[PDB]
């Protein structure tokens, strides 16, 4: 299951 | 920017047996960037229905793909893979040797 | 044994040719189980292994929603990096991201990863402690500062140590037939006369899983490292792998040479000889 809270660069 | 040349292997899924159904594979790996052109050839001519795996990459970031099609090998038919990439000045052709 | 779950994401700008390409793939060990392709018709996360097809629409809708979010993030990042490196709008550029977790033979969290590359080289990575960042260059140091200030590592650590390994364990059990298996290599040797005074001996390993294998030649028990041609391990297309190792042997010396095969699926390492 994918990570839900990916931060932008 | 970084450019790495694809390694190429052409081979059958199963040990080749004349008149028995199989899959012809061309594995390209270790390349960057990801744009690449790969054809499978039967007696010099492009095979129409060729599929490929979903693009992925190794620990060193370099890409790999498997291109493949159903085929029934015979005594006389010759197969090859033809590859082009930014690192290649002209298409590179690798012949199928049923022993490699 | 030990196991891993890994997601790989590739983002490629296409100046003047529309939206950037985005491709996501997920693996458990050496088995792919999901994909998303920005260019495909469905615009959904899709199954690529039989065992995952059993998950319901809540699972597929959730992965589709998250994978779309990842796509949007990579879309924005391509622009940010172009500015960071003062690059023109003309060129195609590549962003790659990988993250996942390992569990040991006890099925407990062993290691987490989150790494990011731009145009084929390291950009930023989470350190082994999951608390700090390794910035590969000056530009990346900006990202490092931003992410440190926003405590980005902390929420990622929580995923890598917890949910990542919980889902890994779930997939291992649900896909037990496919994932908790080994296929031992089927082996054979070929002999091909090069000239009238040399022959190639090729040692084959076929139809094995997982991919990790050691194939070596010895002459009178001595390592033939520098004299062996060893191909990269390659997929068969059916979820197994293949590899071979060859040596050129002076005709009549075939007896001196032994091929040694080590693989998890073998009860004991194999020795093959041309006899």
């Amino acid at each position: 299951s994918l990570y839900n809270t990916v931060a932008t660069l | 920017m970084i450019q790495r040349t694809p390694k190429i292997q052409v081979y059958s899924r199963h040990p080749a047996e004349n008149g028995k159904s199989n899959f012809l594979n061309c594995y390209v790996s270790g390349f960057h960037p990801s744009d690449i052109e790969v054809d499978l050839l039967k007696n010099g001519e492009r095979i129409e229905k060729v599929e490929h795996s979903d693009l992925s990459f190794s620990k060193d970031w370099s890409f790999y793909l498997l291109y493949y099609t159903e085929f029934t090998p015979t005594e006389k038919d010759e197969y090859a893979c033809r590859v082009n990439h930014v690192t290649l000045s002209q298409p590179k052709i690798v012949k199928w040797d049923r022993d490699m | 044994g030990s196991h891993s779950m890994r997601y790989f994401f590739t983002s490629v700008s296409r100046p003047g040719r529309g939206e950037p390409r985005f491709i996501a793939v997920g693996y458990v060990d050496d088995t792919q189980f999901v994909r998303f392709d920005s260019d495909a018709a469905s615009q959904r996360m899709e199954p690529r292994a039989p065992w995952i097809e059993q998950e319901g629409p809540e699972y597929w809708d959730g992965e589709t929603r998250k994978v779309k979010a990842h796509s949007q993030t990579h879309r924005v990042d391509l622009g940010t990096l172009r500015g960071y490196y003062n690059q023109s709008e003309a060129g195609s550029h590549t962003v790659q991201r990988m993250y996942g977790c390992d569990v040991g033979s006890d099925w407990r969290f062993l290691r987490g990863y989150h790494q990011y590359a731009y145009d084929g080289k390291d950009y930023i990575a989470l350190k082994e402690d999951l608390r700090s960042w390794t910035a590969a260059d000056m530009a990346a140091q900006t990202t490092k500062h931003k992410w440190e200030a926003a405590h980005v590592a902390e929420q990622l650590r929580a995923y890598l140590e917890g949910t990542c390994v919980e889902w890994l364990r779930r997939y291992l059990e649900n896909g037990k037939e496919t994932l908790q298996r080994t296929d031992a290599p089927k082996t054979h040797m070929t002999h091909h006369a090069v000239s009238d005074h040399e022959a190639t001996l090729r040692c084959w390993a076929l139809s094995f899983y997982p991919a990790e294998i050691t194939l070596t030649w010895q002459r009178d028990g001595e390592d033939q490292t520098q004299d062996t041609e060893l191909v990269e391990t390659r997929p068969a297309g059916d979820g197994t792998f293949q590899k071979w190792a060859a040596v050129v042997v002076p005709s009549g010396q075939e007896q001196r040479y032994t091929c040694h095969v080590q693989h998890e699926g073998l009860p004991k390492p194999l020795t093959l000889r041309w006899e």
